[PDB]
């Protein structure tokens, strides 16, 4: 057998399929608590609009 | 394939770097026998030189427009 | 003697394999042939400012409107005509006292410098960003300009002695200029687009600093700073003083600012976050943390520990206030390093950069990923792009959506020494010391412009 | 102490954080990648240097002198001269005696040349001299490189350095150290313009340079009053070697055949920066403190230099602040502390409808520099005005054609200091004991286009 | 009219127009300023690691190596720190009250020397002390200039001498970490970046050879300025043969999809590599006029050249004539005759004068004010490049020395070198002993580098 699968996330998972571990990781936001991350602003309307 | 010498030219003959510069050596065939030949090998045994290796008779300068140039001007 | 000419046939005979590859072929791009191509019709010239609320005065606060009738706006610079400086013999200090201006008196009586459009806040600036950009993205032969321009004379920063004494000098009157640095005057590209935004109008906020902190009040000897007063000198202490702003505006022809009129634009600008300053006290504890909450992609990070004890002296990042030295000039003791030793980036509680150096970030970040490096102690920064003064985007991360990361900063023994009184005279820790670590953010925004209005709209 | 973090798998999280903002900025199918650069190829050169075969008489002070320009090379673009200075030994026979002191002026180079020209055929096409030298350097001087210029130029803390008399105690000789000036000319201000000598056989290209005489190179100077008079040949041991041997040196830069023949026979068009100077005018400030100069320039001028200069005594040059240097401590060059730039205001006006209004001269001294040029000089005068985003940038920007416009007026207000100078009076080593005369000199910056067909060079505007 | 904050002032200006501005301005597709064209670049990390020793041990005159950390996708920046020692004069020196111990000039870009890049086995560069001097001196943007002479020693304190413990000034040499970055062919430029995802069985290693300590510091007697060797007693403490030592490099990591577009193929470099001739010794009684031979293999770029003195090992970085003296307010100064030694050189190609006679301060000044980023400030330090632009990674004009004959760079002394060479000189004259110079010429050259199914070579060789 070859020397082991080198670094970079070719070797942080094992290719038998009864360990697999598939490398992402949970949130640890919950569900419950979901921050509003991104909003959307207006145009701001001109102040001298009335001329 | 290394390619440690892929792309590498063979090392050149002593004797072609000695030769004219400003005008290439002249292209002769060698002897390809067997007794008392001598199997140079032209391409790196030839000096190409400076002119000859970029050439000189283009379309329009072509190294002797000038005489008929002149000709025609005259 | 010498061959001069045809010399260079024979350099001209050698070519090979190398030199087939990187020379030659018949596309090859020759020098000594330069493509031009037109560019645009333009005119640029300068601009004051008019004034729309408040008065310039020390201690206050004062905003300009932005000129209108044009097409770009692509400058903004400030100047101010110093007051004239007379001591009086019958200060507090008596004959061993002398009065001084502040080190680096531009970046000092401005501070809250705001831009603002209509009616919200577009950007804003204070004295730590402009030191720490002044430090880091400084163009050589514009140095000296720009410290002529800001002040360190030699003689505004040099101790006057009493009348009676030896140095009878007193500090001229003189105007100084301070350039706003804002998105627009970062490069020639970015323009405010006052064709495209007609009935809008900006303003360009400005809080001076009273006088009682930009006056510098040393004993001789001691070398002690206490609160200047107006009795002390002659003249009183003028609040009232002039400040004038303008800036350059350009015009463009016809034929464009008709083809470009009801066209949807965005920008992408550089905005600045500043987290609030912690008092650190190195008696107690030797390992300082502080939480980093920024909004948008940010590009660098700065920081630094300032020396806080005399509110009269600024832009002091050193453990030891400067002391009067010979020759009636300004000298700062031999004791006299950073107070930071190390410092860590902790994301969640991962450490993504360890307890590297104080010097790494002091000389090995501004040497790769800078145009400049400090000739100052202080001003340490870690940035995530290759270049900070490009204004083309590099390498970044947004904070908006990573979960809350900290900063932890290490005191120095200098420091833990320093913070205790007891020096001799000129000794510049002859009183407790008091410090406070600050921090900046340098970041990526985009503005939108349509329908001749101006908003963000990530927000 | 400790120091191991997480490592390099740190740098997951930052790639991970990926927002609409992130998107919109970075990545993309047709997005560009660092990490990779991209090659391309270039011309086959070759360049060296080569003497200039000088065909008009022998260099000398106080001379003009024309030197011819080398064919037989593709392209040209360089260009400067090697001057050998002569020999100081100053004598104890001196008018002034004890109280004489002998020394090479500011700026030993930018003198000794003044009306430099180069001439195509018989055509005045370019023409510099030292009030422009001096302006340029002081302007678009890239930093580190202002050493080693202050070093070849002159001013290197030896030529500048008074010497007394033999009897004294300073007795060392100004030292004989040939010095280079690269003359500034349109081929070489960029490498992307050259002259092609190769397609230009039928004009005879010539540059001239007139030399100054060494009367007025020359600063004898007063100890103890700080007067400045004119040397005599007496004055100094060997008497003043009017000749003087001067070359000049030039690049010359070949091409490939190939490339040689495809451009040959076709029509060339380059663009070109070239500088007029007004003629100078004299200031009294006793009189009046305000001064309007009329302008008559003709291109597209881009920039304009200008500055009052001091002209009392004609051996001390590039002297533009209101008081004559004065010896000092250490037998060495001592600036006195009441020297400003005589301008206090300036502005500019287009036939009663000015443009600028009266800015103050810290505007011009510092704000310009800062905003549109490369650096900011060091010394008191140099104020500009440019109309162009970047002047040292050879690519045209913003301009204006004088040639359009109407007659168009500068005013310069003057300042106390000048005005006092301006009577003499003054206390020993104070520099203006004896009263100031001043000039205003102004300079322009403008493009031209150049057109090179059947083997010559012209203007095709005329 | 004419009030404040106009704008009709310009419209004169705008008006102005002709033939000339037409040719210049103007046009359909002509560009626009104030309009800044924006385009997406790459998705990418960096941070920096700490390189792990793999080899010997960090002393002073001993040999290191250090292997490259995987994982990162490139890798574009190294440099080294190392912690000083503490030096502390002793009154039992042999000296006795006449003696001083400083730093030798330029701390760093010495105590390194033979610092190589080896791919596997396989030298690709190796960089030295004049490298190192002549690309600091000639390729050094200003702003940094301070910075780095603060990085590389040279802080005023390191070269301040210091007398024994008895005498006024009994300060001690302060021990600060310095950094100095290798210059190495990833680290040119940020588009040249080493593949370390394409080589991932390639182990890579940098080789540092430090020098001894006792030809670091400089003994100097106060007063005839003789320089002998330091030893153990004649400082408190001994020296300590080890030192602190570490390596840290940037690493950089890139997208997933980006990533797998550049996995399987084959990518080209080029790069540079510097070729020093070797030594020559050089002794101006005998002859005047020195020439030495160039053997050179690839594109050269660039030819550095200098004469260094090498009277005294122990101080170095001294390319003039005289060495430096102890002067007043317990400094360092140059006397007063100090000059480079060189004062005429020219190139030969086989019995012809490629280049003449030329004057040193051609090469000196006019070659750096042209053909380069910066003036040496610094007597010496001769240079004669091929290319308008030595600093530009770009190829620009080169010629290869190994398809070239023989050449020969010629030299003359000058006569200030060969009075300097004998003795005799005054106290506190630098050349009380006599003096023995040595020529040192190196070269820059250009090669390309191919990286293919994991592996590194040169094609052209």
């Amino acid at each position: 057998p070859p020397p082991p699968a080198p670094s970079g996330m070719q070797n942080a998972y094992s290719t038998h399929p009864d360990a697999y571990r598939t490398p992402l990781l949970a949130d640890s936001h919950a569900l419950s608590r979901m921050p509003v991350v991104q909003v959307h602003g207006p145009q701001v309307a001109p102040k001298n609009s009335h001329f | 394939d290394p390619q440690l010498m892929g792309s590498q030219t063979t090392q050149y003959s002593r004797n072609r770097g000695y030769g004219d510069p400003i005008r290439g050596d002249l292209p002769i065939v060698p002897d390809d026998g067997g007794w008392f030949a001598t199997r140079a090998n032209p391409a790196h045994h030839l000096h190409t030189g400076a002119l000859s290796m970029i050439g000189g008779d283009a379309s329009d300068c072509g190294s002797t427009a000038v005489q008929q140039l002149i000709k025609k001007y005259e | 003697t010498g061959a001069g000419v045809t010399s260079g046939f024979i350099d001209l005979a050698t070519y090979d394999n190398l030199d087939r590859a990187l020379y030659g072929g018949k596309d090859a791009t020759t020098y000594f042939i330069k493509e031009h191509y037109p560019v645009g019709w333009f005119t640029k010239l300068p601009t004051m400012a008019t004034r729309v609320s408040g008065n310039p005065a020390f201690g206050q606060e004062f905003s300009v409107g932005v000129p209108r009738s044009g097409d770009y706006v692509l400058n903004a610079w400030l100047t101010l005509k110093t007051p004239e400086i007379k001591l009086l013999e019958t200060n507090r200090l008596g004959a061993n006292g002398t009065v001084r201006w502040t080190k680096n008196l531009m970046h000092n009586a401005v501070e809250h410098a705001s831009l603002t459009f209509n009616d919200i806040c577009a950007q804003q600036f204070n004295t730590a960003y402009l030191d720490a950009w002044t430090q880091f993205n400084m163009c050589e032969g514009k140095r000296i300009g720009y410290d002529n321009m800001i002040g360190n004379t030699s003689d505004m920063t040099n101790p006057t002695p009493a009348q009676g004494q030896d140095g009878a000098r007193t500090l001229p009157s003189k105007n100084l200029v301070l350039p706003l640095p804002f998105f627009f005057s970062r490069d020639c590209g970015l323009a405010l687009p006052t064709v495209v935004l007609p009935y809008n109008e900006i303003r360009i906020n400005i809080k001076l600093r009273s006088l009682q902190e930009l006056l510098v009040f040393q004993n001789k000897d001691t070398g002690n700073v206490i609160p200047i007063s107006a009795t002390d000198i002659a003249g009183g202490l003028a609040d009232t003083v002039e400040a004038y702003v303008y800036m350059t505006v350009g015009l463009v022809s016809n034929v464009e600012r008709c083809a470009m009129a009801g066209t949807v634009r965005d920008m992408v600008v550089e905005q600045m976050q500043a987290a609030p300053t912690h008092i650190v006290n190195p008696q107690n504890t030797n390992n300082v943390h502080v939480d980093m909450r920024f909004s948008h992609a940010v590009k660098a990070l700065f920081f630094m520990v300032q020396n806080v004890t005399y509110k009269s002296v600024g832009s002091n990042y050193t453990c030891v206030t400067p002391v009067n030295g010979p020759g009636n000039t300004v000298m700062e003791p031999a004791m006299s390093v950073d107070p930071i030793k190390s410092a860590s980036l902790t994301y969640e509680n991962t450490t993504r950069l360890a307890n590297m150096g104080v010097e790494y970030y002091s000389l090995v970040q501004p040497w790769y990923f800078s145009a400049s490096i400090p000739v100052y102690t202080g001003y340490h920064m870690y940035s995530y792009a290759l270049n900070v003064g490009s204004v083309h985007p590099s390498g970044s991360t947004n904070y908006g959506r990573l979960t809350n990361a900290s900063i932890t900063v290490t005191m120095s023994p200098e420091s833990v020494v320093a913070a205790a009184g007891g020096g001799n005279n000129n000794s510049g820790y002859n009183e407790p010391q008091r410090f406070a670590l600050v921090v900046i953010a340098v970041n990526h925004n985009v503005i939108r412009i349509m329908n001749g209005s101006m908003g963000f709209p990530i927000l």
